[PDB]
């Protein structure tokens, strides 16, 4: 082609590629000594001679031919990152019409830096490693070569800016050998500029196809897109009667993908089975329950979802939902009951914190996730009062914020659990707190003495010196009224005290965090410890 | 319009290859405008995929304009690119009555940059979606953001200097990145007319207040009360106590006899004669900064901030712990109520000038915020050319507890 060749070099002082050509049957190779003769007059391939000393094996499965570059790639320098991020469909905008260009032979269309051509050597094997093979190596951008992809999309950049300009209201999108060309015109229209861009190609010798020709829907990352909207490629549930951990974390997975779009999905019972398998082949019976919900979910996903495309003249809103603690869903849409998207977040789970904060995190994965698909940042609607946000906010230690947002009482709504108070507690019982315990032998005691003159003691074995600590506000906790003043020289009460979680990796935090919420005034106070404190 | 100098990155150095991070439609159609301009004007050019590197790029809205401006964040360039062994500081500068700030970074642009520099520069414009590929641009001229262009371009900005600075040689002009910073204890009137007067003369070629006599450093007032309760003193005493690793003179012994005993935390306690002492030792040793506390320039500086609530703010600036070059107070500027980031980022910037503008470089900052909060908002607040360095911290409750004890004025800096 008349493409300007883009310069290629390899690795940082490392030598092209020789490994030794793969031995073949006659079979094999009057095959490919049959497409090499081909691709030869092509002008794809160059019979080179004796000058060179690269070398890589080729293969023959059905007779079609396949290069091996593994060993050239890891020889190649590096190109920027070929688009890895493709596009979402709630990011798209509708099409009158849509067509996709299957432009894939174009990756033989490409010249190769002349420069480079000779590491892309190959043989083609003698009848019994006799006499000398046939030379080969490439004059265009190899299938399964590092710098093809990279480079041929940056060749067909430059080849569609033209008409890009030319015809601005007409939308091209690049991906692997396609070009997805869509347009609001009338589909005369459309076809007929189809046809002008069919030929601009043409002219690069970029040839494209009626019978291979792709129609819409079009199958992307699980969904079927339509011009108008999109659906959910349905997802099957092998009905089986012997399931293998291999077939059950598979089946956890895709149902995994699909509690983002289907509501109702649940792995629960699933997920029990894995628990202590000896073996990827092992079966495992399904239990009730496992029987009872892979029986919902079969039914959940019988439900076909359909969604829309994205409107830039309209509003985009965010709305969330707290489906148990940790564990969020979303929908963004701009019309109600219309959905660009949905999803949900794993439960967050972590070494300590409160709902307030875990929502503002599920707040800013959407907001990073709208600026990649909309480059705009949506309306929240968050089932928390304004007040709730203010007070806990404001206060806390870590900076922390919400985009503009509006409240929306579709309960469960997120809630402060419990509040330290500001100032001791006046007329409440004070407990003096202490735990200790031998780092060692894992022995220790937990207890409290109050201005009462109430007390106790509890001896632990197999325990660490912060649990008996914590044991010693948590019995502090049990043993009070609905009004209680707590004193600990406790370092880990320090962090309670300024972060106030709801919810702990520690099991015993977490019941201290029960009896904190169950409370109706709570003051915890710090103290050094080792000091003239009594 | 002159000859190239040849720039290397340090010995063993490779280019960046950072990922562009997301860009709001805005900010993506205003570099688009910007780019295809300096594309034309021959400031940068298209480039090929057998670049690998990358730097990400944005848009800020700087005071007073509703243009936006390119910034290019080359932080990982800056550390990279080969050292230049500058202009030293002028210590005198950081003991002005005033210092202004002035943007000089279009004179970067008429300057030609060593071709074979050229691919580190490598940026790259996102497509919202990413259903269009990203436009690559490398720069064929001095970029602003790199330390690079303020170093090369130092022999003609001296030049372009030296008539106002002996016209004016009260007035001490220092430079750091793309900024001019100009210190003069004029009165604020002849103050900023001889600004202009200096723009008037810097603009004749292609270019277009702060009060570092008031950073005063603030001592740590303890409470004073008429009666002391069990808790007053329990609080008191865990903050002198964590005190002490600074003020090794302080001591909480008399006031931990008095804590003796299972008494209600509301209750008073009377304070022994040899408590009402130590305090009074105690107020004294925080009547001052700690002795031996001296920058090293061998040292890196470091910023610490804490988030107060209600819109406060507290930072220490230091290179060794509790040994403190300086601390203060911040207070969220209007408009900013209920942004967190916003107030973070404004601070951050105050803070870094003011670094700037004493050891003429910028600290390593610990901020009080989660990675992705500040990673995904910074930039909608940022105003700056030049980005400091950061981490993020979980900051001990203490710290807060302590420096937000610091003296306030008496009502505070009045005028009419
Ligand atoms: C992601 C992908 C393969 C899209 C192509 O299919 C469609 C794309 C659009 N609308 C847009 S904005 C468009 C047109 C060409 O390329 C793009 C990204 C609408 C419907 C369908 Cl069916």
């Amino acid at each position: 082609s008349p493409i300007e060749t883009v310069p290629v070099k390899l690795k940082p002082g490392m030598d092209g590629p020789k490994v030794k050509q793969w031995p073949l049957t006659e079979e094999k190779i009057k095959a490919l000594v049959e497409i090499c003769t081909e691709m030869e007059k092509e002008g794809k391939i160059s019979k080179i001679g004796p000058e060179n000393p690269y070398n890589t094996p080729v293969f023959a499965i059905k007779w079609r031919k396949l290069v091996d570059f593994r060993e050239l790639n890891k020889r190649t320098q590096d190109f920027w990152e070929v688009q890895l991020g493709i596009p979402h469909p709630a990011g798209i905008k509708k099409k009158k019409s849509v067509t996709v260009l299957d432009v894939g032979d174009a990756y033989f269309s490409v010249p190769l830096d002349e420069d480079f051509r000779k590491y892309t050597a190959f043989t083609i094997p003698s009848i019994n490693n006799e006499t000398p093979g046939i030379r080969y190596q490439y004059n265009v951008l190899p299938q399964g070569w590092k710098g093809s992809p990279a480079i041929f999309q940056s060749s067909m950049t430059k080849i569609l800016e033209p008409f890009r300009k030319q015809n601005p209201d007409i939308v091209i999108y690049q991906y692997m050998d396609d070009l997805y060309v869509g347009s609001d015109l009338e589909i005369g229209q459309h076809r007929t500029k189809i046809e002008e861009l069919r030929q601009h190609l043409l002219r690069w010798g970029l040839t494209t196809p009626k019978k291979h020709q792709k129609e819409p829907p079009f199958l992307w990352m699980g969904y079927e897109l339509h011009p108008d909207k999109w659906t959910v490629q349905p997802i099957v549930l092998p009905e089986k009667d012997s399931w293998t951990v291999n077939d059950i974390q598979k089946l956890v997975g895709k149902l995994n993908w699909a509690s983002q779009i289907y509501p109702g999905i649940k792995v629960r019972q699933l997920c029990k089975l894995l628990r202590g398998t000896k073996a990827l082949t092992e079966v495992i019976p399904l239990t009730e329950e496992a029987e009872l919900e892979l029986a919902e979910n079969r039914e959940i996903l019988k439900e076909p979802v359909h969604g829309v495309y994205y409107d830039p003249s309209k509003d985009l809103i965010a709305e969330i939902q707290k489906q148990g603690q940790g564990q969020w869903t979303y929908q963004i849409y701009q019309e109600p009951f219309k959905n660009l998207k949905t999803g949900k977040y794993a439960r967050m789970r972590g070494a300590h914190t409160n709902d307030v904060k875990q929502l503002t995190e599920a707040v800013q994965k959407i907001t990073t996730e709208s600026i990649v698909i909309w480059g705009k940042t949506p309306k929240f609607k968050l089932p928390i009062q304004k007040e709730t946000w203010e007070t806990w906010w404001t206060e806390y230690w870590q900076a922390t914020w919400i985009p503009e947002w509006e409240f929306v009482n579709t309960p469960p709504l997120v809630k402060l659990w419990y509040q330290l108070e500001k100032e001791p507690i006046v007329g409440a019982e004070t407990f003096y707190v202490d735990g200790a315990a031998n780092r060692e032998t894992k022995l220790g005691k937990a207890g409290y003495v109050t201005n009462r003159g109430r007390q106790k003691v509890v001896t632990l074995t197999d325990t660490t010196n912060q649990k008996t600590e914590l044991q010693a506000i948590y019995l502090a906790l049990q043993d009070s009224g609905l009004e209680v003043n707590i004193v600990t020289d406790s370092q880990y009460a320090l962090g309670i005290i300024q972060a106030q979680p709801d919810q702990s990796e520690s099991e015993l935090v977490n019941q201290i965090i029960e009896q904190l919420i169950k409370k109706e005034k709570v003051y915890l106070a710090w103290v050094p410890a080792h000091k003239g404190i009594g | 319009p002159i000859e190239t100098v040849p720039v290397k990155l340090k010995p063993g150095m490779d280019g960046p290859k950072v990922k562009q991070w997301p860009l709001t439609e805005e900010k993506i159609k205003a570099l688009v405008e910007i780019c295809t301009e300096m594309e034309k004007e021959g400031k940068i050019s298209k480039i090929g995929p057998e670049n690998p590197y990358n730097t990400p790029v944005f848009a800020i809205k700087k005071k007073d304009s509703t243009k936006w401006r390119k910034l290019v964040d080359f932080r990982e360039l800056n550390k990279r690119t080969q050292d230049f062994w500058g202009i030293p500081h002028p210590a005198g500068i950081k003991k002005k009555k005033s210092v202004t700030v002035l943007d000089v970074g279009d004179a970067y642009f008429s300057v030609p940059l060593d071709e074979d520099f050229r691919k580190y520069t490598a940026f790259t414009i996102p497509s919202i979606n990413n259903e269009t590929p990203g436009i690559r641009y490398q720069y064929n001229v001095l970029p602003q953001g790199w330390k690079g262009s303020p170093a090369i371009f130092q022999s003609s900005m001296t030049k372009i200097l030296e008539p106002f600075r002996k016209q004016n040689p009260d007035i001490v002009i220092y430079q750091y990145m793309d900024d001019l910073y100009v210190g003069s204890d004029l009165e604020i009137g002849q103050h900023r007319t001889k600004i202009e007067e200096l723009r008037q003369h810097l603009l004749r070629w292609g270019l277009t207040e702060l009060h570092p006599d008031k950073w005063t450093v603030q001592p740590i007032v303890l409470p004073e009360k008429d009666s002391w309760t069990v808790n007053d003193i329990q609080k008191l005493v865990g903050k002198l106590n964590w005190a002490s690793q600074i003020y090794p003179g302080i001591k909480v012994r008399q006031l931990c006899k008095l804590l003796r005993g299972t008494k209600a935390l509301t209750e008073v306690i009377p304070l022994t004669e040899e408590a009402e002492l130590e305090l009074a030792e105690n107020r004294e040793i925080l009547k001052e900064p700690v002795h031996g506390v001296y920058y090293d320039p061998s040292k890196d500086l470091i910023a610490e901030i804490q988030k107060q609530g209600q819109g406060q703010w507290t930072y220490q600036i230091y290179q060794e712990p509790f040994k403190n070059l300086k601390t203060g107070k911040y207070a969220r500027m209007r408009g900013a109520h209920t942004n967190d980031v916003k107030q973070l980022t404004e601070a951050v910037q105050k803070i870094t000038t003011e670094s700037i503008v004493i050891w003429g470089k910028t600290p390593k900052f610990k901020l009080p915020i989660q990675k992705e909060t500040w990673e995904t908002w910074w930039t909608e607040y940022w105003q700056a050319t030049w980005i400091p360095e950061w981490e993020f911290v979980n900051t001990p409750p203490l710290v807060k507890l302590w420096y937000q004890l610091e003296k306030e004025p008496i009502v505070g800096a009045e005028t009419f």
